[PDB]
């Protein structure tokens, strides 16, 4: 498969999440995603084919993971945007107030602005701390997906936020949306991963 | 809040 931020993958043939970013570690191919998407050794599929397995994860407290891939996977420095993409250029963190977009298999590519940092999400499974908030909407299935500026600076991976009874927060105003991401650089640093850039 |  072509490994692109925002695309669907399944976990154990049972749940769906979204790719965060293509990464490497030496000769091992991988992608980063959210920790609640899977436990270690769970099987990831794209297009119905096994692509790899979860290598490591932290959830709750943090909400991060990476999936180690078979060598046949094709890593791209890209985040899906409808029928095109944004190229991943780097990982410079954006400030509160700055425009940011996110990508995922339920809501597709959504844009808004960064509205807080250091937010705790009190999920039923446990608190997740240190999250950055934006007002782009999102919904269930989007988790793990890329957050990235239009200039290609990768920000983090979708964690969650104030999903409504319909499974998303697209049906409320942007001023009420809490769409939370796990910052990327601490994920790359804990796991010793290099972000694939173009 | 809930995970997505």
């Amino acid at each position: 498969a072509n490994i692109v931020g925002g695309i669907e993958y399944s976990i154990n043939n049972a749940s769906l999440c979204s790719v965060g970013f293509s990464v490497t570690r030496g000769a091992t191919k991988g992608f980063v995603t959210a920790g609640h998407c899977g436990t270690v050794n769970a099987t990831a599929r794209i297009g119905g084919a096994v692509v790899g397995t979860f290598a490591a994860r932290v959830f709750p407290g943090n909400d991060r993971a990476w999936v180690s891939l078979t060598s046949a996977q094709t890593l791209l420095p890209r985040v899906a945007n409808g029928s095109s993409f944004v190229t991943v250029r780097g990982s410079t963190e954006a400030a509160v107030g700055a425009a940011v977009c996110r990508s995922g298999r339920t809501t597709g590519y959504q844009c808004g602005t960064i509205t807080a940092k250091n937010v705790t999400a009190n999920y039923a499974e446990g608190a997740v701390r240190g999250l950055t908030q934006g007002n782009a909407c999102m919904g269930r299935g989007d988790s793990g997906g890329s957050w990235i500026t239009s200039a290609g600076q990768a920000q983090g991976v979708m964690s969650g936020g104030n999903v409504q009874s319909n499974g998303n927060n697209c049906g409320i105003p942007a001023s009420q949306r809490s769409s939370l991401f796990e910052r990327l650089q601490p994920i790359l640093s804990q796991y010793g991963l290099s972000l694939v850039t173009g | 809040a809930a995970p997505x």
